RNA sequence: GUGUAAGUGCACAAGGGAGCUUGACUGCGAGACGGACAUGUCGAGCAGGGACGAAAGUCGGGACUAGUGAUCCGGCACCUCU
RNA sequence: GUUACGGCGGUCCAUAGCGGCAGGGAAACGCCCGGUCCCAUCCCGAACCCGGAAGCUAAGCCUGCCAGCGCCGAUGAUACUACCCAUCCGGGUGGAAAAGUAGGACACCGCCGAACAC
């Protein structure tokens, strides 16, 4: 007994539009965002394995969701690394938090990165998953920024069951990403 | 001209069934004095064949699609059982009272752990 | 000069020298070819000498091609040692040559000067060989 | 989701301070991170958070040398 | 001046052992190894050291089970 | 071997109302000797043994 | 990739990961390999008493082969032997 | 008995695979709706698990088509070889490859269950 704002959106108007569009047989055809993906690497696991926890804190209080500490399968020794030395941390989202998140993101804190024109529609990759990067956590109001005691950015990149890059910019526009209209 | 990319996800479960199904058929034996106790599931209804792999033949068999075992009315397990209740009859009517169990590929506990236990309850050496 | 860079194994058997050919029975990339006869080993200075004394015959321009390369170590060891005391260090480098195989091709217009060649570097070897035409 | 407790999610109201085009939903900030004034817009009543700035309040896609001048400057 | 080579190790005595056909009673050993190149089939059972060995007596049979050499042993007749 | 002070070390693992010393060589820099072990012994039945030198 | 050299094998995983955990047990052992001899190698199956598992069943160290030294003479604990 | 059905298996395991084309959804195989209850994520009801049947055969799957990517594969000859003859060379009786070729092949078989029927 609850909908959240994109999912009732996603439901009523954006399904009708890209039906309009491209004229698909089925309606299973029609595209969908499954999850979302965040990441963060530490890179200075070698020199501070404390940012680590850092990070783990920072996207626990920006996700609501403990996250997973990716561990590093090879030893690459030309930059300290070796196996097992955590060097990010990795949550995934999914459903009505995933909704939730995206609405956060989308109406509070991306419109707060500074001079912000767009993000561009060449984030793709084969067939519509957005992949862009954060330098700073200092914009998410969920997060204490009073508190950090360095940028710690982040990687997010969005996946769809979209088949190729026009329908997925096409769904991403009626979801609302300010893609740089071109 | 529309055209997909990759794996669906009933492709995946049903692969990685069959992978683990036959991952655990190396223990699992049959003999038409020790048949196994196949089982194949879905969401909706569910099968099961008591086995010779001896020769690859087959001694019972039951399911929840015939109406007689619709005629139960509760739930999902409740049909199970009823099924583990005939299997049990049948098999010891064709002159079979121990078996092994496999789980055919799925997780024991729930519909089939059910099932089992009903088997057991009533009568089946496993 | 002809050595390979680098071989796995840098102390070899000596090759065999039984059987006749089963590749290089056939002119591949010239007009005007080589045909060993015998068996023999053909090291790296031998080929030399032979490209060396092409193209000093046509001395302008025409083409040969080497089908051969000495990928097959041998095996000298220092003077006056008793024997025993192990195995020598590779010194020079050999090609096994089965008959019927093909050493040189040229690609040279007139086959008047081409034979001419032809025949000059095959005394420089250490087998009886003869030439060869592409055709049949 | 699981124990080994994640931060704890309750609902929440981000009122518009830009233009009042404010914004309500469940979401996985609360106790954790929201601000007073349980405000209900709708039948039931939850937690409410400023909102400093948004889209409708951020001109951007979503939101809204020269010698001609030169010698216009300089007559 | 010297060879620093001249190690060996000993043999192990690999191999087969009792070939397509024989008889074999219970626990006879039918092929030591090291990996199996030989696999288990019916009555026939796998050692430590991936030795293979005889559960019911019988007589042997090398075939093969989705691509892999097999060895299996078969009911004698009673006489 | 020999008797030097190895990092596999030490022995005996004697057994409470059980006299059946049953031996393992282990290390020594890493920290633990008052929990686990179980075992055996004679005329009694699987109970619990100490690593005791 | 497999702890460590190489080979034979491993995707049906013996690779990677998580939960319990001590069978890294006791009393034996059919039949066999290899075999100058002493050494050496596997071993189904039985009994007590256990682990794991829902059960079937597997567990008498490590994916296998190397990682150590006969006999004599002494040393420590236990024995209802003298 | 039978159809474009499902499930368990087998072949000394690709003659069975990959890719492209068309085509099917009665009961079933499915995908899907949602996390109330068992149960679960090294975070995520994504997976496993639970409760149902709004929707679609789009995908999985099954059916036919394409010998194209791969595979299979002879006869005869040759290489090699056992034995014998033979003063070097070479040869005779028997055995017989690899490659290549002709070709084959978009698998076959068994059991139970359904649906269908006398």
């Amino acid at each position: 007994k609850a909908l959240p704002r994109l999912k009732q959106r996603y439901r009523e108007e954006i399904r009708e539009a890209l039906q309009q569009e491209f004229n698909y047989a089925n309606v299973m055809q029609i595209p969908g965002v499954v999850k979302v993906v965040v990441n963060m690497g530490v890179g200075d696991a070698a020199r501070d394995a404390k940012l680590i926890n850092g990070a783990i804190n920072d996207l626990a209080l920006i996700t609501g969701q403990k996250p997973e500490v990716r561990r590093a399968r090879k030893s690459i020794a030309q930059f300290k690394l070796r196996e097992g030395m955590p060097i990010g941390a990795r949550v995934t989202l999914r459903g009505d938090r995933m909704w939730e998140f995206l609405d956060r993101l989308i109406s509070i804190a991306l419109p707060r990165i500074r001079d912000f024109r767009g993000l561009s529609p060449k984030q793709f990759d084969g067939t519509g998953n957005y992949t862009f990067g954060l330098n700073e956590q200092s914009m998410f109001h969920e997060i204490d920024v009073d508190s950090i005691d360095r940028p710690r950015g982040m990687d997010i990149t969005v996946v769809t069951t979209a088949t190729n890059d026009a329908e997925g910019r096409a769904l991403l526009r009626a979801l609302g990403f300010p893609f740089k209209e071109n | 001209a529309h055209k997909p990319v990759g794996q669906n996800i009933s492709e995946v479960r049903r692969n990685a069934r069959l992978r683990r199904h036959a991952r655990l058929r190396k223990k699992v034996a049959g003999t038409a004095e020790v048949p196994r106790l196949v089982v194949n599931r879905s969401a909706r209804h569910i099968h099961v064949q008591l086995v010779n792999d001896l020769n690859g033949t087959t001694l019972a068999a039951a399911s929840s699609i015939e109406a007689d075992v619709r005629a139960i009315d509760g739930d999902k397990k409740a049909h199970s059982v009823r099924v583990g209740q005939l299997i049990a009859e049948r098999a010891k009517a064709a002159g079979v009272e121990t078996v092994v169990f496999d789980r055919g590929g799925y997780t024991y506990g729930g519909r089939i752990a059910a099932l089992a236990d009903a088997a057991r309850e009533a009568g089946l050496k496993f | 000069m002809l050595i390979p860079r680098k071989v796995k194994h840098r102390k070899q058997h000596h090759p065999e020298q039984r059987g006749i050919a089963s590749g290089g029975t056939s002119v591949s990339f010239g007009d005007y070819g080589i045909q060993a006869l015998e068996h023999a080993y053909i090291t790296n200075r031998q080929i030399e000498s032979a490209r060396i004394a092409i193209n000093r015959h046509i001395k302008r321009g025409g083409k040969v091609w080497i089908n051969i390369f000495p990928d097959r170590p041998l095996t000298k060891k220092p003077a006056e040692t008793r024997m025993g005391s192990g195995k020598g260090s590779p010194e020079w480098w050999v090609a096994n040559v089965k008959p019927g195989r093909v050493l040189f091709e040229l690609s040279y217009p007139d086959e008047k000067t081409a034979r001419d060649a032809l025949t000059r570097a095959i005394h420089k070897l250490p087998i009886k060989a003869r030439i060869v035409t592409r055709e049949e | 989701m699981k124990p080994g407790i994640h931060p704890d999610y309750h609902p929440v109201v981000f009122q518009d301070a830009a233009t009042g085009a404010q914004f309500l939903t469940r979401s996985t900030a609360t106790s954790t991170r929201t601000i007073e004034w349980p405000t209900p817009s709708g039948p039931k009543t939850y937690p409410l958070i400023v909102v400093d700035v948004t889209s409708d309040s951020h001109p951007f896609w979503t939101g809204s040398g020269q010698v001609e001048k030169f010698r216009r400057r300089y007559g | 001046s010297s060879s620093r080579n001249g190690r060996d190790s000993a043999a192990q005595r690999l191999g087969v052992k009792r070939f397509g056909g024989q008889v074999v009673k219970a626990g006879e050993i039918l092929v030591r190894q090291r990996g199996t190149h030989f696999h288990p089939g019916v009555n026939v059972g796998r050692g430590g050291d991936d030795t293979l060995f005889a559960l019911a007596p019988g007589a042997v049979e090398f075939g093969a089970k989705r691509g892999r050499k097999t060895v299996n042993i078969v009911p004698v007749a009673r006489p | 071997a020999r008797n030097e002070i190895r990092p596999i070390v030490k022995l005996r693992s004697t057994a409470g109302t059980g006299y059946t010393y049953v031996t393992r060589k282990n290390r020594r820099n890493d920290p633990d000797r008052i929990v686990l072990r179980k075992y055996d012994p004679v005329l009694r039945r699987h109970v619990e043994f100490r690593e005791e030198r």
